[PDB]
């Protein structure tokens, strides 16, 4: 696991991999 | 939002836990 900066869905899955069960929020509203 | 402040700074899984608070 690199330690950058992460803008990509690479941070959607990152936060999802530590989480586990999804106990994060927030999307691009568009 | 968590997305724009990792866009502009480093988040490692130790900072991303935060964020599972």
């Amino acid at each position: 696991f690199v330690n950058q900066h992460l803008c990509a869905s690479h941070l959607v899955e990152a936060l999802y991999l530590v989480c586990g069960e999804r106990g994060f929020f927030y999307t691009k509203p568009t | 939002g968590i997305v724009e402040q990792c866009c502009t700074s480093i988040c490692s899984l130790y900072q991303l836990e935060n964020y599972c608070n």
